[PDB]
């Protein structure tokens, strides 16, 4: 789960980080209003969508009079934004941030990630901030100082400092950068976070550190013990199936082909789509079927397999699972009938019964295919396309 | 023939409910020696016609068993993986998919810490054929053979079951270490297991995107691996920062795509199938 | 803005007032798991809609089994309820309330409004618990007690014994009473509430108060101060449209009938209406143009009237405004071709230049009829159809 | 002629914002006796010719202001509602919408105790034809006359304002009072200004849904209005239960229909017109 700029800078005020000031807006007037509870100008205005970039795209200017931030709501409100890290289609923009310019000396990275590898919270630092940071990875690795938290204690205030020292800052900067560092440690360990990301983290003209951006990536495992998150998700920035997906305990994506996979377990479903492309075929999908395909949670995956209207055939891949492989014959057929499904259906079975669902699946007269093993199913359903 | 044989004792927590029951009802007919269960609050009582206990060690002291399988909801899963490490438990599994990452992170340090070894969590399972079963998979597609298997997929698994029995072959012990992106044990640790084991002549390893642990692995076979190995990755077609399925398979960043799995296992003096299909057909060649 | 079931009992949660134990879920596995997080059976299962009288649409079961709990959850997610407080449509079940049984010895209704008449929080209790207060009140308003907040010295306990007493509870059920008392009148000033209603307030078997239901109602004009209600809020419950409006400064409403009706202004919005079903129409809904007709902002308001289906023409009137009734007419018209308006169009307009505004109009050519004052243009909308 | 006229001085906070400036333009060029206005951190400057003012104090000492109309946001409202009354200003006019609930209904108390006047919030206004205008209505539909004209809608106002204009009868005094459910004053509290008025003949009042303050403004009609009233109703095909754009015009739990106001406002020997168009002809008929 991600979070917006906004509210990743309403949990650093309630952690004590600096953050500048500025207010959520919903409406070009509310906007507008915003203006002198905040000061002087000028002011920055940004798009509240969850990805980034948007720098870029338009989707940040620094304004000079309240007409401007005015303009500028009316603009944006109920559209979408595409930056380079959506999608044709774009995150809609709900929310405009309205907060105060700062004078910008200048801009580092600060963040931190679940390192596998290591198996440990790791913090990284930088001195070349306002950009991303997987360039300045591969393209000068030694511009990247980390640090990994001890799980026996905690965030200490010697690896705030060592940081901060390789980024070469002195005196007061030093005191400031340690409390960033020990707070957004907190925060990782007690919001149960998966990442972190303030960039650019600023050095004011006047001397002073502080967050200009951030992105918060939480862990959905943990919503459970993190209420005051679960609010915080915007269903308004993934696709909506994807939710409608998991109600039924099935796992979707959507990619652009022609050819839907409706496959049980998460590996046989990616190793499926491989074998598709495999043999000249375009997967459209994935979907994990969760919890053995009873007759209804059959239906729904077909129901949004084919919400899809670039798909001209559909590839079910059934392996062991919870249900006599003859059930599920019986479901699939009672699920081309409820939807009314077009395209032909190319049906793989293996385990119990799987004999002779096959051929209830070949009498049943309607357009599938019970295909030998898999070797085939793959080449039927490229060729019926 | 690895981790568990016919002389394995184990005792499962959250015995009581249903998952629980259902894949005890299993592991007892296929003959696992399961000597009982643990579920707090229900102790001295009897479930599948084993007894039944308030706690961990409890029952450690009244069996004797060495191995448990954790049939418990995420939220108090570290609990139990932690009271079994105390009550001295040597091999645990967890089937819970859900623990938040952070509680794994934890658990781990323990699990090396105090010389105890679990396999998971998040849908693993072990299973050495004709001897013993633990975990939620069908057990007539194996057959007591010659070939190990290690993956991260459990389902993928079947299809390279099959295909070796298909072939004659049949399975020494399968290994499934979980989807998690910080599992209990990781291939390395597995693939040493079989090296040093008699009954397995070869070895079919199993990956997915994500991660780095097959790079890890490849590295440590060239150098430490003597017998053959056939490896299989799956997620090519998959698109980029987008978690499939499981937690822990995700292209972050752009590192741990699909192709440098293949390349650098390969460069390892692997055999690289690039269709589970040939999967068989390649160990032919051994 | 309302907030669901779960939400309140969970604001009660934190300033101490006694709820049953329950958990929100999202997914039949999860509601399924809470059963034993909960303790020994029995259950009770919980559809989360805004609206009331789920009990008497099958919404609310007691179940004894963990998989009753998962069929129900099964059953319900993903789709709409109906209850005698919803329109046609009803509203789309999310989530899945499961808490456990208690143990009911008699009910008790405690509510709270602003009254507008005597200006000030009211309390009521009644021992007609489980009901309709409504019925309650014109039925049998004897049974209906009440105090009012003092605005100078907030909740005092003498008010709390004072219903306490009346309700004819007797011992340690007073002070608890009281306590409840106090509390819910803290968090409705704390929390800039509009309403509460705890119905019903039981009485368990062992001889404690309980609150089986909330309805919670804060008041919007507040939203600006009370944050972690502002991200309560449920888009999902309320009709996408009125939200849609929202963002362009344009307070919108779906009524059932076929002539739409733009106006400026809540009085002549609601005033044309009703001179349109005096002369046989049936308004469609109620539009009321915020800042002032510029082109963009009357294109808006069509796209909108216009996603009925049921509308077979639309009635403009502006009445003064801040802008030249003539550049009103130039938006009206690009509006028109521009949106593709195929139904009859009435403009009314009075004011500046108002009447060359009208002949631009009548030349423009389009399907756009200049009505002759307020009693024409009725008569004009109502002959088209 | 009630509230004000040509000699009322009046003064107002937030003064140097958008629709503050805007509308105050415009109250100039009528000709109302505006002598300054209000804006923390701005004293000292000069703003449409008029001085400008830190304080509302600093303001009512230099200037002898009575009336103070406010143009400020919703979040500082109740924060100089109040500053004007401790500065002892007499008359209050507060445009600002969007007053949470609870702050208007402690200001209200303060309001009465001490004897000061506010006539809204949210879109009131308030005009004497000729003499005196403080609002953001249009000027040039009014035309001097002996009519007076309470209201909750504003826009409504203004089609019953030219009615009697086209009719040649005139305007004494118009009231909106504001849309919001707890207003500063209601009805009853302008109908008796009214009634104790010469140049004031009789009466149009203008209602909507919502409430009840209709229903007891006719109560007090019968037993102490004297002269005339015509009234109307807005939103009978309003349904229950919603919003219809004024924060206060809502039917909650079927109390405050249109259908009761009309009726209620019938037995109490009011003319009921049930078209806005008919306002005019029923005025006629005295
Ligand atoms: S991996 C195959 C495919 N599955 C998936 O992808 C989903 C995997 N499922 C899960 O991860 C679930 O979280 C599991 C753990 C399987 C649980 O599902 P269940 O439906 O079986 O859970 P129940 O609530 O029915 O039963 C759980 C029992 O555990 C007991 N318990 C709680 N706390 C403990 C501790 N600390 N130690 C031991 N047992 C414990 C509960 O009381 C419950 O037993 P009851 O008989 O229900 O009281
Ligand atoms: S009623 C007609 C139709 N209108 C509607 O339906 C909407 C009504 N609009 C509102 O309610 C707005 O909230 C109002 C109050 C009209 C304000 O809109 P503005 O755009 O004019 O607001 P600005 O921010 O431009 O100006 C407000 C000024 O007020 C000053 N101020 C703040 N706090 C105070 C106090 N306590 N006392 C006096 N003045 C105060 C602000 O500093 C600002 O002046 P600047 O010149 O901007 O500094
Ligand atoms: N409050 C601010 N004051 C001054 N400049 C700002 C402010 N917020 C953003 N900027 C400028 O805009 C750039 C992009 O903003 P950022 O929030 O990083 O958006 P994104 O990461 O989506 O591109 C910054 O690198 C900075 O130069
Ligand atoms: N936790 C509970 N324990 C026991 N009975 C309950 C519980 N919650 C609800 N009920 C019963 O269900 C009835 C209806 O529940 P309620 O929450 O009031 O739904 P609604 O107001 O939408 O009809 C209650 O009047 C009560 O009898
Ligand atoms: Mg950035
Ligand atoms: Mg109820």
């Amino acid at each position: 789960m991600n979070l917006h700029e906004y509210q990743a800078k309403q949990l650093f005020a309630r952690y004590g980080l600096p953050a500048p000031v500025g207010y959520a807006c919903t409406t070009p007037r509310e906007a507008e209003e915003a203006a002198s509870k905040i000061g002087a100008g000028p002011w920055v205005v940004k798009c509240q969508v969850h990805a980034g970039g948007r720098g870029k795209a338009g989707g940040v200017k620094v304004v000079n009079s309240k007409e401007d931030i005015r303009a500028f709501a009316e603009n944006w409100l109920g559209k979408r934004l595409v930056t380079y890290q959506t999608d044709a289609n774009g995150q809609p923009v709900n929310q405009i941030l309205v907060e105060a310019a700062t004078d910008i000396a200048k801009e580092l990275y600060l963040g931190a990630v679940v390192d596998r590898s290591s198996r440990r919270v790791v913090f990284m630092a930088s001195t070349e901030g306002g950009v991303e940071i997987e360039k300045v990875a591969e393209e000068t690795p030694h511009l990247i100082h980390k640090v990994a938290l001890d799980p026996l204690t905690g965030p200490m205030p010697y690896q705030g400092r060592e940081l901060a020292f390789k980024l070469g800052l002195e005196g007061k900067l030093v005191q400031q950068f340690t409390k960033i560092f020990m707070g957004l440690a907190t925060i990782f360990l007690e919001r149960d976070l998966a990442l972190i990301e303030i960039n650019p983290l600023v050095i004011t003209k006047q001397g002073d550190l502080i967050c200009l951006d951030g992105k918060l990536g939480a862990d959905g495992n943990a919503l459970f013990r993190q209420p005051d998150l679960r609010e915080m998700r915007d269903q308004s920035q993934e696709d909506p199936r994807e939710a409608q997906a998991a109600q039924w305990e099935l796992n979707y994506v959507a990619l652009d082909g022609n050819i839907g996979c409706m496959v049980n377990g998460a590996g046989l479903a990616m190793g499926t789509m491989d074998i598709v492309k495999l043999h000249g075929g375009e997967p459209a999908n994935f979907l994990d079927v969760g919890g053995g395909a009873t007759k209804e949670r059959v239906t729904e995956a077909f129901k949004i397999i084919l919400s899809d209207d670039k798909v001209k055939a559909v590839l079910v891949n059934i392996f062991g699972g919870i249900v006599r492989c003859d059930l599920i014959a019986d479901g699939i057929i009672g699920a081309v009938a409820e939807v009314g499904v077009n395209v032909p259906v190319v049906v793989r079975l293996e385990g119990n019964n799987a004999e002779l669902g096959a051929k209830k699946l070949a009498d049943s007269g309607l357009n599938i295919i019970a295909a030998k093993g898999l070797t085939d199913a793959a080449q039927q359903v490229v060729a019926a396309v | 023939s690895i981790l568990i044989d016919k002389n394995t004792k184990v005792i499962c927590q959250g015995f009581t409910g249903s998952q629980g029951t259902f894949h005890s009802e299993q592991a007892i007919a296929y003959g696992t020696k399961m000597v009982g269960g643990v579920t707090p609050g229900k102790g001295g009582t009897t479930h599948l016609g084993l007894p039944v206990f308030n706690t961990v060690r409890e029952a450690v002291a009244a069996t004797g068993a060495t191995a448990s399988v954790i049939y418990v909801p995420a939220p108090f899963c570290k609990d139990s993986i932690l009271e079994a490490i105390d009550a001295g438990i040597k091999l645990i599994i967890t089937i819970t998919e859900g623990i938040p990452t952070l509680d794994m992170l934890t658990v781990k340090v323990k699990l090396d810490e105090a010389g105890v070894r679990m396999i998971g969590p998040n849908c693993p399972g072990v299973i050495t054929p004709g001897e013993c079963k633990i975990g939620i998979q069908p057990g007539h597609i194996h057959k007591p053979g010659k070939v190990g298997i290690v993956s991260r997929s459990g389902t993928l698994t079947y299809e390279a079951v099959k295909q070796t029995t298909d072939y004659g072959f049949g399975q020494s012990t399968c290994v499934g270490i979980g989807g998690d992106p910080i599992p209990g044990s990781n291939f390395i640790d597995i693939l040493e297991m079989f090296e040093k084991d008699p009954q397995t002549e070869a070895i079919v390893m199993i990956g997915e995107i994500g991660g780095s642990a097959e790079e890890e692995a490849a590295a440590y076979i060239k150098e430490h691996v003597t017998k053959p190995v056939v490896g299989y990755i799956a997620g090519v077609t998959a698109p980029k920062g987008k978690r499939m399925g499981h937690a822990g398979a995700i292209i972050a960043g752009g590192k741990g795509t699909a192709d440098e799995k293949f390349a650098a296992l390969e460069a390892a003096g692997v055999k690289t199938v690039r269709s589970l299909a040939d999967i068989g057909e390649a160990l032919k060649t051994v």
